[PDB]
């Protein structure tokens, strides 16, 4: 239920 | 270290500090 | 954490969130000490009994978090790790001994009136805190109950002395651990609790009235149970081991 990250992270 | 810039540094006090500092008899 | 209540804001900046890649999720704590580097249970990293092995590549360190679950865009600061270091003598075929690591962020982060380290105690601060009554501080995002809270949580604990942390249970305790928690009888209750893991125990000095860590989430059997209590790495018994590693390795 984690919202999602930016991509430039992973 | 350990200086909070919302707290310490403006010299506000959180909610429960104060039980940590009284008990330190 | 068990009974604690909602943190503040800004209320323990030097809070991280150990966060797995895929599935993203939340591996464990972890506490900002300097602009570079992390301190955490190795227990959160290497766990073989339950097939745990993490490198480097499979995290994400989330800084000045406050949500659990969303990505705080203007406030959190996300970074990858350059590398882990796992205390050589760690336990984990028995009792867990030993349970700290350190890591070295890929870059440094900025500290803001959401991000900032904690101090590391000295003989002397150690000397005067770690003692039996004295109260203590965690937090984490973990178990609610022996479900997940939607902020972070906090709890003042009292540090318990050493024998009756010894008789509160079967595994074998070391000189680096320390229990905390209220007695049955003291009826306050709180602890941490599945998920807080790596987090920080903290005290506020009254002398220079900064904030040191002086204990690491470790583990516990149950949750906020009477008659039992949290372990934490003794983290000044262990501050010659990390000094060694920063000093040969970053900063
Ligand atoms: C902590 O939140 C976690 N670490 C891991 C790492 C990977 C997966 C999931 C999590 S949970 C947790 C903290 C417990 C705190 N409890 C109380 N204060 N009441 N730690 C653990 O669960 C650790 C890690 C392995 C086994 N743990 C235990 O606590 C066992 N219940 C007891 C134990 C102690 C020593 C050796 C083996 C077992
Ligand atoms: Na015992
Ligand atoms: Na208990």
């Amino acid at each position: 239920d984690f919202e999602e990250i930016p991509e430039e992270y992973l | 270290c350990g200086l909070r810039p919302l707290f310490e540094k403006k010299s506000l006090e959180d909610k429960t500090e104060r039980e940590l500092l009284e008990s330190y008899i | 954490i068990v009974e604690g209540s909602d943190a503040e804001i800004g209320m323990s900046p030097w809070q991280v969130m150990l966060f797995r890649k895929s599935p993203q999720e939340l591996l464990c704590g972890a506490s900002l000490i300097s602009d570079r580097w992390v301190l955490t249970a190795a227990h959160c990293l290497l766990y073989p009994p339950w097939d745990k092995n993490f490198t480097e590549n499979d995290l994400l360190v989330r800084i000045g978090k406050h949500s659990r679950t969303r990505y705080e865009r203007n406030i959190e600061k996300i970074s990858m790790l350059e590398k882990i270091y796992i205390h050589p003598r760690y336990n984990w075929r028995e009792n867990l001994d030993r349970d700290i690591a350190l890591m070295k962020l890929k870059k440094p982060v900025a500290f803001s009136d959401y991000i900032h380290p904690v101090c590391l105690p000295d003989r002397e601060t150690a000397a005067s805190l770690l003692q039996a009554g004295y109260k203590g501080r965690v937090t984490g995002w973990g178990n609610l109950k022996e479900g997940q809270p939607s902020v972070l949580q906090v709890v003042n604990l009292p540090i318990v002395e050493r024998p009756v942390c010894k008789d509160s249970t079967r595994i074998r305790i070391t000189d680096n651990m320390f229990c905390a928690g209220y007695k049955p009888d003291e009826g306050k209750r709180g602890d941490a609790c599945e998920g807080d893991s790596g987090g920080p125990f903290v005290m506020k000095s009254p002398f220079n009235n900064r904030w040191y860590q002086m204990g690491i989430v470790s583990w516990g059997e149950g949750c906020d149970r009477d008659g039992k209590y949290g372990f934490y790495t003794h983290v000044f018994r262990l501050k010659k081991w990390i000094q060694k590693v920063i000093d040969q390795f970053g900063e």
